[PDB]
């Protein structure tokens, strides 16, 4: 199972 | 050897050719690095092509030549609160500075008091994510043809000490002639050696990156290894629906294989997703040259592919030049410009 949608990205974790 | 005579020859003067080549290119880039244009109401706004937190793209038509663009819409202060101003003046400085067949081409770039607006090249052929969804995954010939582009364009930015920070299907625009557009680098940064900012897309993040090490240009050669494993499989190697599944497994780094995988995809790509950065290929002491001489790409012509003399897998059906047809459809939002300027300071030297 997983995203299969477009990925933001991301600016920090 | 695995090589005769004449073939080890070829290759060697192959390999001083792409150093010449480097070395020519460097030099353009600073001098355009050193010594680097339009506004909103020269444009007609069409249509959104893609959106997200960081920044919006939109059709629009240049109203004295007709042409189309791609134009790239950022709200300062929108930029400020995210801590995005420096990545937002990396993006447009880099643009303006490289050049290179499969990297889009910025045309403008301007500001008013709202907003930061960054003109590029329209590539209708649409975003290789679509396609590869739609299909469902890539033959190993048709990723290979794609994977050998990012190849060559990574070997050309980090020679400029340049790292791109987010490679992933999104990113990647099929142009007319079915060929590679890599587009939004508003993670790219001029690196000579460690960088520590936590960025990227979860699902491409190499394991240092989540760590929070100080880490260098090979984070992109992983990403890379991800992005020929989703092509190929069509999903990616670490796989979960929230992004702290996804960190735990890239960590692990355990990378299972579907089952039509060759040997020899399954090799490079346990190289590249390789969490020991003394064994990741792209990092060695030959370079760019273990993946370049890699089984898996013995069918790729190099220069071919950079000359783009090679017969694309799959050409997008073009229907005029501003047609829209290959993109998805996005909610339409105002660009709205405010009477007062905001952030002045933070963009002057946008
Ligand atoms: C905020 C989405 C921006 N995109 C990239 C990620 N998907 S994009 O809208 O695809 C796009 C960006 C840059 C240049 C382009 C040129 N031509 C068509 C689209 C273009």
């Amino acid at each position: 199972a997983g995203r299969t949608g477009r990925r933001q990205a991301i600016h920090d974790i | 050897g695995h090589m005769g005579n004449a073939a080890a020859a070829k290759k060697g003067s192959e390999q001083e050719s792409v150093k010449e080549f480097l070395a020519k290119a460097k030099e353009e880039f600073l001098k355009k690095w050193e010594s680097p244009t339009a506004q909103l109401d020269h444009f007609d706004r069409i249509k959104t092509l893609g959106t997200g937190s960081f920044g919006r793209v939109m059709l629009v038509k240049h109203k004295e030549t007709g042409n189309h663009y791609a134009m790239k819409i950022l709200d300062k202060q929108k930029v400020v609160k995210l801590k995005q101003i420096e990545h937002t003046l990396n993006e447009k400085r880099i643009l303006q500075a490289v050049n290179f067949p499969f990297l889009v081409k910025l045309e403008f770039s301007f500001k008013d008091n709202s907003n930061l607006y960054m003109v590029m090249e329209y590539v209708p052929g649409g975003e290789m994510f679509s396609h590869l969804r739609r299909i469902g995954r890539f033959s190993e010939p048709h990723a290979r043809f794609y994977a050998a582009q990012i190849v060559l364009t990574f070997e050309y930015l980090h020679s400029l000490d340049l790292i791109y920070r987010d490679l992933k299907p999104e990113n990647l625009l099929i142009d007319q002639q079915g060929y590679i557009q890599v587009t939004d680098f508003g993670f790219a940064k001029r690196v000579k050696g460690r960088t520590w900012t936590l960025c990227g897309t979860p699902e491409y993040l190499a394991p240092e990156i989540i760590l929070s090490k100080g880490y260098n240009k090979a984070v992109d050669w992983w990403a890379l290894g991800v992005l020929i494993y989703e092509m190929a499989a069509g999903y990616p190697p670490f796989f979960a629906d929230q992004p702290i599944q996804i960190y735990e497994k890239i960590v692990s780094g355990k990378v299972r294989f579907p089952s039509h995988f060759s040997s020899d995809l399954k090799d490079l790509l346990r190289n590249l997703l390789q969490v020991d950065l003394t064994k990741r290929f792209g990092n060695l002491k030959n370079g760019v040259n273990d993946i370049k001489n890699h089984k898996w790409f013995a069918t790729t012509d190099w220069i071919a592919i950079y000359q783009r003399k090679v017969e694309a897998p799959f050409i997008p059906k073009f229907k005029g030049p501003g047609d829209t047809s290959n993109f998805d459809d996005y909610e339409e939002e105002e660009i709205r410009v405010s009477i007062n300027e905001k952030c002045g300071k933070e963009f002057t030297e946008f």
